[PDB]
């Protein structure tokens, strides 16, 4: 009938430390340079460590080799298999091989990239290749499209009438807010066994600097005017292709070599091909993409949660602590926090009583918007000054 | 989704169900069924459809993208009848010409896209464009709701349409209300028109219609729990305050077209009001209730003046 | 576990021992084990048991449970799932009337299957949840990320074949996520109902008065007086106010979060009074378990 | 049940007399269905009600087996009629039998003149009349849109 006196020991807990952001991770998901699957995605450390497994070369392989030799932070390979030979075999049975649903079983099953780049676009150029430039691209947009948050990378025909009547195409919104490409293809440095100049696409370059930036300056800033490392010149200029100007096709991304710097890059405008919605300025599209990765990174933590007003309050404070250190890191608009960030969850200010015996869990998420100054209006005045 | 598809079925080689549904994931997402038959007049299964399609309680749109008339009207009359119940469908039609099919002549749900869409895949081959418009009412009910005529919304993955439609002819074709497949120069393929068939002031609109086709659904699936309770007065205003509860929801996120006053609903369930004592004996029930929606806005006139 | 292993030092892998091999892992309590024939009659004696488990044992068992139900003992049961395998393609409600509806249980499907031995009903698995969950806190909490330690389930089963079957009735799959592992998921009752979805607030009620209902039997042949009347009001209050202040029920100004009322006229009035009877009556907000999340996104 | 009976199968068999199929809906299953007795006239369907007036009866006429033989007096009249209108009041409020002003739910009168006139006293006789409105299952629930 007795007791003793219970000392009842428990304990606490810490933790939040989840931080990973793996958006800006690139993934190569070009076939085998000639014993890797066929389909799964592999971590690079270096070219050092991964070129040198399965050759230096090939066509993925330089494009390997271009990637932190550009400065890449760190890459992802999904080797595809040994390529057919004939590049215009290789490059339809790819889309056969896009037209697997075994594609987004190991992509949706991925999350750990948000960057879906294949360079291997060039052998377009060697070869009608504009509806395989066309829906070749078809599938990445829907592939990204039914991704969560994954971005196409593309790269013009460098040919005009191939890109114009290309960018002469009907395209729904979403896909047009999710995906990219460059005209100007480069001549690297590379030596193509030869003294000739590998021409490679952009894109390893392209891929470098762009977590780099997203690494040193956060993603906010910009993409453009960096110059490219082991790159003779962009093969075509824009004053040899006069067209593609006319704005009447979606927007590129422009690439140029300057004269007392580098080849600059000069072009971040979504694909949306329009004015007011802010989704071009592709930064914008990818700033808030990581947030939403960041705050599904708290919201599963709050997952069986009660319904109480108290309870909401616990993740109120983390969100105004979390992005007020963002907003004052200069991520976002507004010289207060209260034009920053903004939440609005509350009793009938998101929720009712059905969605409280719905247990719904509902948050209004507000933010203003930076804007990068890419054009000068200069105006003069001499003011007479007697 | 389209791998489970693949799964279950096949792509065979001659044949265009299987291009012409793997669009409908491309448009817009949301799972769907399908119901396989050989025979266009097997009137065997044809008779034992509707009868299918009730057990299931969600179904609500309906269509065929079977290429060929002969197949798609004898489909279309085979479940006609099940329209005119107020269960809840809205199928979709297209048109072999330039006026509508006669298969379903005048009803409230039906609406018709004239010019057929082409594909290519290895000479392009047509393809009836009921398909591929079910999924765009996929999309415009996800972020826009239901109140929202799609319009605006841009065909995802096409080369050209068959015949090229200009706007003198556009003015013939927006009466006897069909709607119409347009192209731009600089935007490229988009639906256009969102008219239904029958041209009273009641419903001439798509959101009207399938705003109430959508309201009453909810609320007779949530009363079905509630069929044999007694018929005091306790009961009455527990249920007029579970109706009144569902309209101000849906008139503060902007959908019945009413001012800052409270007049978009009058439901009333009283007994000296709507009822009287003879028909409790017979048991029953009367819900009055009424809404008031909005409109989509085409024809912006601007009539500049000097002052 | 001591009594247990005099009792069996002997490894068996019929899923009573898995059981209490499992149930013991997690600290396990006083806990009973009677046969298929002799449900209702410990219970009529015991007056403790709070659990039902199914060992895989159904035919009689659903009809013992529903018969003590068919009394109304204040107890939550808890099912199995189905074997293995639903296909998912069709059939969606037909793995479901097998099992006796009430606001009193739930399934669990995937067979949890114990990668060290035989698979395990997971009625035996989620009350290992359960078991680090009112030691953790309470009833009110729902068991429902309280991750189990080695047990596999047999199937990683879905999100969507999971989503699709998370109304209707009381599925709630097992799920092995990330970061949680092999994880209880899903609180529901067998009824879709606003009264009861959401187990804890179903065991809440089924928690909140068995206390009561026996504390106050000490209390009966008492002179049924208002001065009386007024001090029962006076301790129970209190004590749901411990209980609100705990967090258990839901509701600020907590005469607001409960009621209560008790009277002459107001309730029990004359001759029921003059019959003996007194009836009082109390009504209350309690929470509701946050189950879904969505979350807006505004640029303004 | 083994048999699916149907939707309409239900319908011809629901005028006349009253079948009330067992029938089995999706979520909540196995439900018996239909509430009705066998004739069809406006005082007697609905078996709720019959057994609303089958108990109703049943509890007075065993409690007044104690109070035969009493004087039949003025101070009896106000005893009774104010010792069943104490139990209507308490199934008023308990939503048995529905009315606003519950004056017009039910009524209880017993009295010299008004019944039980002044010969038939002489016989010993001492008769009563109460009658009372109950309620009546929603069987059928039509609603009706409109735009207004």
């Amino acid at each position: 009938t007795m007791v003793l006196p219970g000392v009842s020991y428990n304990e606490t807990l810490l933790t939040q430390a989840s931080n990973d952001d793996p958006v800006t991770m690139p993934l190569f998901i070009g076939y085998t340079p000639p014993p890797v699957t066929v389909m799964q995605p592999v971590s690079v450390g270096s070219l050092t460590q991964a070129n040198s497994l399965f050759g230096q070369r090939g066509t993925l392989a330089y494009s390997l080799r271009h990637f932190f030799e550009n400065g890449g932070l760190q890459c992802y390979v999904l080797p595809l298999g040994p390529g057919k030979g004939e590049p215009a075999a290789r490059l339809q049975e790819l889309i056969a091989a896009l037209q697997t649903p075994q594609m987004l079983e190991t992509l949706l099953a991925d999350d750990k990239t948000g960057l879906v780049l294949v360079p291997e676009l060039s052998e377009l150029n060697e070869v009608d290749a504009d509806a395989l430039w066309y829906q070749g691209w078809q599938v990445l947009l829907t592939l990204c499209r039914q991704a969560p948050q994954r971005f196409a990378l593309l790269e013009l025909p460098e040919d005009p009438a191939s890109a114009v009547t290309l960018t002469q195409q009907s395209f729904s919104a979403d896909q047009c807010q999710r995906g990219a490409a460059w005209w100007p293809r480069l001549e690297t440095s590379y030596q193509d066994e030869s003294s000739a100049p590998v021409v490679l696409s952009p894109l390893p370059a392209v891929a470098a600097a762009i977590q780099r930036s997203a690494h040193d300056n956060g993603v906010w800033k910009a993409p453009a005017n960096i110059a490219l490392a082991k790159t003779r010149r962009p093969t075509q200029s824009i004053l040899t292709s006069q067209a593609l100007l006319d704005n009447q096709g979606v927007s590129c991304n422009l690439i140029r070599s300057f004269v007392g710097k580098g080849v600059r890059l000069w072009g971040c405008r979504t694909l949306l091909n329009e004015e007011n919605t802010a989704w071009r300025y592709i930064q914008i599209r990818l700033l808030v993409s990581s947030v939403e990765h960041y705050l599904s990174k708290l919201a599963r933590a709050y997952l069986f949660e009660p319904n109480t007003a108290p309870t909401w309050m616990k993740l109120k404070g983390q969100v105004w602590t979390w992005l007020r250190q963002q907003w004052l890191a200069g991520a976002f608009f507004g010289t207060v926090e209260d034009e920053a960030f903004s939440l609005s969850i509350g009793l009938d200010e998101t929720m009712t009583e059905d969605d409280i015996r719905h247990g719904k869990m509902i948050l209004q998420v507000r933010l203003a918007l930076l804007a990068p100054a890419e054009f000068i209006a200069i105006s003069l005045t001499l003011d007479l000054r007697d | 989704s389209w791998l489970d598809y693949t799964i279950l079925f096949d792509s065979n080689v001659p044949p265009t169900a299987s291009v012409a549904l793997r669009l409908y994931f491309q448009n817009g997402g949301g799972p769907c069924y399908l119901y396989p038959l050989e025979k266009a007049d097997d009137n065997g299964p044809l008779a034992a459809l509707p009868d299918l399609i009730d057990e299931v309680g969600e179904i609500t749109l309906l269509a065929s993208p079977d290429p060929d008339e002969t197949y798609r009207t004898a489909v279309y009359g085979a479940l006609a009848a099940s329209l005119d119940q107020h269960k809840g469908y809205f199928l979709l039609a297209d048109s072999v010409n330039g006026d509508a099919p006669s298969a379903v002549g005048g009803s409230a749900q039906v609406a018709v896209y004239y010019p057929n869409v082409e594909v290519p895949h290895t000479a392009p081959l047509s393809l009836p464009p009921s398909a591929l418009i079910a999924g765009v009412y996929g999309k415009t009910d996800g972020e826009r709701g239901v109140w929202k005529a799609p319009a605006n919304v841009v065909l995802n993955g096409v080369s050209d349409v068959s015949v090229r439609v200009t706007n003198e002819q556009q003015a013939e074709l927006n009466p006897k209300g069909i709607n119409v497949i347009r192209h731009f120069s600089d935007r490229g393929l988009v639906v256009w028109g969102s008219r239904t068939q029958k041209d009273d002031d009641d419903w001439r609109y798509i959101p009207v219609r399938r705003l109430f086709d959508a309201a009453e659904r909810d609320i007779k699936k949530a009363l079905q729990p509630m069929v044999f309770e007694p018929n005091s007065q306790l009961t009455w205003k527990r249920v007029q305050t579970a109706i009144d509860n569902y309209l101000y929801r849906l008139w503060q996120q902007g959908a019945l077209a009413g001012n800052k006053a409270e007049e978009a609903y009058f439901v009333r369930v009283g007994k000296g009001i709507t009822m009287t004592q003879d028909e409790i004996n017979q048991g029953k029930m009367i819900i009055q209730v009424g809404m008031a929606a909005v409109r989509p806005a085409e024809f912006i006139i601007l009539k500049f003046t000097q002052d | 576990w001591a009594e247990f292993t005099v009792e069996y030092p002997t490894p068996l892998e019929d899923a009573f021992y898995t059981s209490l091999s499992l149930w013991f892992m997690h600290g396990g309590g006083k806990c009973y084990l009677v046969n298929e024939a002799n449900i209702a009659d410990a219970v009529a004696q015991y007056d403790d048991i709070t659990l039902i488990v199914a060992a895989g044992t159904d035919t009689t068992t659903y009809t013992a449970f529903t018969t003590v139900v068919g009394q109304g003992y204040r107890i939550f049961g808890l099912f199995d799932g189905p074997k293995e395998k639903i296909a998912g393609t069709a059939k969606p409600d037909e793995v479901m009337e097998e099992y006796p509806t009430s606001p009193f249980g739930a399934v669990f499907y995937p067979w949890g299957t114990l990668a060290s031995g035989a698979a395990v009903p997971p009625s035996a698995i989620a009350a290992a949840s359960i078991t680090q969950t009112d030691r953790t806190r309470g009833v009110w909490k729902a068991p429902a990320n309280q991750a189990v330690n080695g047990v596999t389930p047999a199937f990683a089963v879905s999100d969507d074949f999971q989503g699709k079957y998370n109304q209707g009735k009381a599925l709630n799959m097992i799920r092995t996520f990330s970061g949680q592992g092999t994880v209880v998921w899903g609180a529901r009752t067998l009824e879709d109902s606003d009264n009861w979805r959401y187990i804890p607030v179903r065991r809440l009620f089924n928690a909140v008065e068995r206390d009561i209902q026996k504390s106050l039997n000490k209390l009966v042949f008492e002179p049924n007086s208002q001065p009386t009347w007024q001090r029962v009001k006076a301790a129970v209050d209190s004590y749901l106010h411990s209980l609100w202040q705990q967090g258990a029920l839901a509701g600020n100004t907590p005469a607001d979060a409960w009621f209560v009322q008790v009277g002459k006229d107001l309730t029990m009035t004359q001759e029921e009074i003059n019959q003996g009877k007194m009836i009082i009556k109390i009504g209350l907000a309690a929470v509701r378990p946050a189950e879904f999340i969505i979350l807006q996104f505004s640029q303004d």
